């Protein structure tokens, strides 16, 4: 499996560029994309998703309008077209597929993702700790809230938990708050209530070190965390 | 004179009366046993419409059966003005029922699997409620027509010029550009039919289907043109004999009316298939 | 080989005086002392619409929300029962599917029928597809059966009269289970995954060792082919179905019928059987469109799940006993509580 | 001749009649057990109140 | 009500109906026919011309045909021919050498297409019946009389009649000729001869559902 963006370089405020991404190693017209933006400096947020199928499509309300998101199945490829660039807009861009399912893993890969530079209601997410100094060895936990429960009626709280390692894309860890992704160590694990949830590491290794992210996927207008930083 | 103004009103007394209460019975009971035969596809679907297109249709003649057994309408204006045209709008989705079945039917040869978009069960419901309501569309220029004053039929009803008119354009309409379809069709089918008669020489031949292509259309001309004829001279003599015109149309309409009686026959029974189960419903 | 043939029926007649002996009681005179269960009103649920072709085989996730549905038009279809969603839609290579099941790690589906060959599915892929991990070959005769042991264990009944036990890492059949003289129709799986059961057209079960490859015993009684056989929840009874339009109650250890179910309007065969959690009920379906509950222990036809225009092929009931499903010819499974 | 498979037929045969027996009452006793121990664990046998059925169909 | 992935989960389901009907709709437009005869009754040369079942998929003139040999399964016809209740067709092998070819094998071969054409399955699907090696017929007919295996034949020992009369032996045996046809041929002919009778088994089907047969 793998995902290559492309298309990031340096546009003028008020310019016109078109973000691509070149899905490889898996059934790219079967899997839901989300294209999610990080500002050089702060945490990840999400900007668009195209359903399997492009029968669905939504936007941040940050860019509705002036991005849009299309996909070419035969050519296994995702683009961001965006017009009316600011400031704002300077993020490194990635592409997430996530395939939805009953017990399916959306957000379960990330693609490195390209530097996009330009020239000088929602459910809110917290994670108050924004640093947390470690040792490996030691166990340790990540603590998060949110504003709605994210308890849905059916029994599911969509909570997904990533982690960005210095130099790497996020990766997943939890999906609906108590799943583990796989290829994730058992050290890792998912607890959580209505409205509150925590991330445990049991005898933490050093790669076990980096910005770890929350994400809501109750109400389409995906809302992250801060993050919270873990160092040796 | 005096022999033809006292013998062609014992017609309109007796003739259509007992006519219609034949044709009421046995229609009846032919479209009530197909209806619940039907209750599918395109084809189901136009035969079920048409049925029910003939049952509405006989429905419809009790009162005029009463009237002239009495020689008055009994069931006041609102009634006149209802079953009349309920009357002649049935008719004439009938006709363009019968076209579409034609029409089906040329194409589930033409596509034996249904791949024809026409053949789509949603396609021919929405084809069906179309004949319906332009049907009624068409037919809602004979209300000004039969307004009373009597209750006179719809030949005899109106001004005679813009009523010749109206006749004229709903016969085109509603019956000869249907039965040029539906003569195209049928034979377009019967060559399909006698082309492929026997590309095996043991095989059981198609002479019945051949012989019923061929008798739907002998029995939609030979029941509906006089009808039509007849009412368009019957209407064009009021303008500026007259009795023999009118018991020469009130002879006709009978044997229109009698394609509400013969439909559920030869669309449902003269079909072994559908014979058979209709036994074993 | 007269003889031997001699001594072939003194031990019939051992087997049969034994029986006879440890026939003490019948299972009914037993259970005359319990209440009748009242008159099992089930209903429709829900109504799994997708299959264009007479659904043959059924089977239910391990966790009682899953259920994989074979069918003759190509497909395995995995749907979700609680919002009647289709999580997966497999196609065959081989449309003349007759038999399939489910991991009970949920991980993999197995499929097999006339082309002889068992194919293993891989639902969990990386790649976001499912596709063949594996084809087992080896049978001479159509795929009946199968059921998974684990991951890797799967045990399959052929029309070839045997069954066997297979490495799915290797693909050779570890063992071969012979014995039966008709085509093996069913095969069930015993709770404890160390035995099984088959039921063949000879009118016979046997009850077959796992891991020795052994047939300890053999079960007869019926007049016609065993379509279905099933284990009691306990797993030390088992019933069948057969062609000869009653199922019967076998019982392990006291090694002969216990009870018959059978009534007189019911004249053709069964496709399938099924207990409930507890055991009290026994489900099978009849060529005759309908699904008839019994008491399993009064053998009294508790109910009727009549729902399906065709023969209802296949039952099955969740590992919660929460709810009843039955495919059928009609191309429909039904959800029954 | 089948002298293999008459060989076979009696040695599964022999294999088949020395296990021992339990008596038909016994057996019975024991599935009757089975079903009342877990009688209310059956959802079929004693239907659950709506709220708790999965396939609540609204 | 529905979530996110809920919803998400729906139009999966949708996409994969539409996929289904598809291919339900590609399929209904395919012609399928089971393929009999028993023993070396030539089908393994009929094959030729256009480990358990073998499907053979062929065009020819704009149909697509699915030929289903299920002669290796060498298991109880009961448990699975109701399987192909749905052909279009039946294509039944004889071999016409098998007079005094013994297994003698014409009775067998009579037995099964007995059992076949009057199974409670195919009481609708019609038989096409191929008469293959009418070649080395013509000359066994000469050294070998053909009352060797009908010892009630009275015509005379000449492949014009033996053959007529083995023919109408073996369509006789069709105890519902008011429902089930049967196109029996001697053996591109032989698939043009196959087009021919699903053509006219697919005409009469139709027209039987339109009412007009």
């Amino acid at each position: 499996v793998q995902l290559v963006e492309s298309g990031g370089g340096l546009v003028q405020p008020g310019g016109s560029r078109k973000l691509s991404c070149s899905a490889s190693g898996f059934a790219f017209s079967s899997f839901g994309m989300h294209w999610v933006r990080q500002a050089p400096e702060k945490g990840l947020e999400w900007v668009a998703y195209i359903s399997s199928g492009s029968g669905t499509i939504y936007y941040a309300d940050t860019v509705k309008g002036r991005f849009t998101i299309s996909r070419d199945d035969p050519k296994n490829t995702l683009f961001l077209q965006m017009t009316s660039l600011r400031s704002e807009d300077t993020a490194m861009y990635y592409c997430v597929r996530s395939i939805y399912y009953y017990g399916s893993s959306p957000f379960d890969f990330w693609g490195q993702g390209t530097t996009l530079t330009v020239s000088s209601s929602d459910i809110v997410m917290t994670q108050a700790t924004s640093s947390v100094p470690v040792t490996p060895g030691e166990s340790v936990s990540i603590s998060c809230r949110s504003s709605k429960s994210l308890l849905h009626s059916n029994g599911n709280t969509y909570l997904y938990w990533f982690l960005q390692r210095p130099g790497q894309s996020p990766q997943l860890l939890i999906y609906r708050m108590s799943n583990l992704a796989s290829g994730v160590p058992d050290r890792f694990s998912g607890s959580g209530s209505g409205t509150a949830f925590t991330l445990t590491i049991s005898r933490l290794e050093a790669e076990d070190v980096g910005v770890y992210y929350c994400m809501q996927h109750l109400e389409y207008p995906l809302t992250f965390g801060a993050g919270t930083k873990l160092e040796l | 004179c005096k022999n033809w103004l006292a013998a062609e009103a014992a017609l309109e007394k007796y003739y259509l009366s007992i006519f219609y209460g034949i044709e009421f019975v046995v229609g009846v009971l032919g479209n009530t046993i197909v209806v619940y035969g039907y209750i599918w596809n395109s084809s189901n679907i136009y035969l079920f419409n048409l049925s029910v297109s003939d049952l509405a249709f006989l429905c419809t003649l009790p009162m005029l059966i009463r009237s002239y057994a009495n020689g008055n309408w009994i069931y006041g204006d609102v009634l006149c003005i209802s079953n009349r045209y309920v009357l002649h709008a049935n008719l004439y989705t009938s006709i363009l029922f019968l076209t579409f079945i034609s029409i089906d039917r040329y194409l589930i040869i033409k596509y034996p699997f249904r791949e024809h978009l026409l053949q789509k069960k949603e396609f021919a419901i929405l084809i069906s409620l179309a004949i319906w309501v332009l049907v009624t569309l068409e037919l809602l220029p004979i209300l000004p027509l039969i307004n009373p004053v009597t209750c006179n039929d719809f030949a005899s009803s109106g001004d005679p010029n813009y009523n010749l008119i109206y006749s004229m354009c709903l016969t085109l309409l509603g019956f000869l550009i249907p039965l040029f379809v539906m003569c195209f069709f049928y034979y377009k089918i019967a060559l399909f039919l006698k082309q492929r008669n026997r590309q095996v020489a043991t095989a059981l031949p198609l002479e019945k289907p051949l012989n019923l292509v061929i008798m739907a259309v002998v029995i939609f001309s030979v029941l509906f043109t006089p009808y039509h004829v007849m009412r368009n001279v019957r209407i064009a003599s009021r303008l500026g004999t007259q009795v023999v015109i009118n018991s020469f149309y009130i002879v006709t309409r009978p044997l229109a009316f009698l394609n509400s009686v013969i439909n559920p026959v030869f669309y449902f029974l003269l079909g072994d298939h559908f014979r058979d189960m209709l036994m074993n419903q | 080989l007269d003889q031997l043939r001699q001594e072939a029926e003194q031990l019939k007649n051992q087997i049969r005086d034994a029986r006879k002996a440890c026939a003490d009681a019948t299972l009914s005179q037993i259970t005359n002392n319990i209440d009748p269960v009242g008159r099992i009103q089930m209903r429709t649920r829900r109504t799994l619409r997708g299959h264009l072709a007479k659904i043959y085989a059924m089977h239910w996730g391990t966790d009682s929300r899953l259920l994989v549905s074979a069918s003759q038009d190509g497909k395995l279809i995995i749907w979700d029962s609680y919002t009647t969603n289709k999580v997966h839609a497999i196609p065959l290579r081989s449309s003349w599917v007759m038999t399939c099941a489910y991991a009970p790690s949920g991980n993999y589906v197995a499929c097999g029928g006339l082309d002889n060959i068992c194919s293993i599915y891989n639902l969990k892929t990386r790649e976001g597809n499912v596709r063949v991990s594996r084809e087992l070959a080896g049978h001479t005769g159509y795929l009946s059966c199968c059921r998974f042991l684990d991951d890797n264990q799967i045990v399959t009944s052929s029309g070839d009269t045997t069954c066997a036990l297979w490495d799915i890492e290797t693909g050779q059949q570890t063992t071969t289970f012979t014995g039966h003289t008709g085509d093996v129709m069913s095969l069930s799986l015993a709770p404890d995954t160390r035995l099984f059961v088959s039921g063949a057209c000879d009118a016979s079960a046997k009850l077959w060792d796992v891991r020795e490859g052994m047939c300890r015993q053999t079960f007869t009684g019926h007049e016609s082919d065993i379509n279905a056989i099933c284990f009691f929840p306990n797993g030390n009874a088992f019933a069948t179905g057969s062609d000869d339009a009653t199922c019967r109650l076998f019982d392990l250890r006291a090694d002969q019928e216990l009870m018959t179910y059978s009534h007189d309007n019911i004249i053709c065969g069964i496709t399938s059987v099924s207990f409930s959690k507890s055991g009290r009920l026994l489900l099978a379906g009849y060529d005759d469109f309908n699904c008839n509950v019994w008491d399993a222990l009064k053998a009294d036809r508790a109910g009727v799940l009549a729902g399906h225009d065709n023969r209802v092929s296949c039952l099955g009931v969740t590992d919660d006993g929460m709810a009843v499903a039955t495919g059928s010819w009609d191309s429909f499974l039904k959800i029954w509580n | 001749a089948s002298i293999a498979q008459a060989r076979k037929l009696v040695e599964q045969l022999k294999m088949e009649a020395n296990i021992d027996r339990i008596k038909v009452s016994k057996a019975a006793a024991d599935l009757m057990a089975y079903c009342e121990a877990h009688a209310k664990e059956d959802p079929l046998l004693t239907p659950v109140p709506a709220s708790e059925n999965p396939f609540r169909e609204k | 009500t529905l979530s996110a992935e809920d919803k998400a989960a729906v139009e999966r389901s949708k996409m994969i109906d539409r996929n289904l009907r598809e291919d339900g709709e590609k399929a209904a437009r395919e012609v399928k026919l089971l393929l009999l005869g028993a023993g070396e009754s030539g089908k393994n040369t009929i094959v030729k011309q256009m480990t358990g079942i073998v499907e053979t998929h062929f065009t020819f003139k704009d149909l697509h045909f699915k030929m289903f040999d299920v002669g290796a399964q060498r298991s109880e016809r009961k448990k699975w021919i109701h399987c192909f209740e749905g052909v279009t067709a039946i294509i039944f092998c004889v071999a016409l050498s098998d007079y005094d070819l013994v297994l003698n094998r014409m009775h067998a071969s009579m037995k099964l297409f007995d059992s076949i054409c009057n199974n409670k399955w195919f009481t609708d699907t019609s038989i096409i019946l191929f008469l293959n090696k009418k070649d080395l017929f013509e000359e066994k007919i000469k050294k070998s009389p053909l009352t060797i295996c009908y010892p009630e034949y009275a015509g005379s020992n000449t492949y014009e009649e033996a053959a007529a009369y083995i023919q109408c032996q073996f369509e006789d045996l069709n105890k519902r000729k008011d429902t089930k046809e049967i196109y029996t041929h001697f053996t591109t002919k032989n698939v043009q001869f196959v087009f021919d009778a699903v053509t006219d088994v697919i005409i009469k089907n139709n027209l039987k559902d339109c009412g007009l047969f």
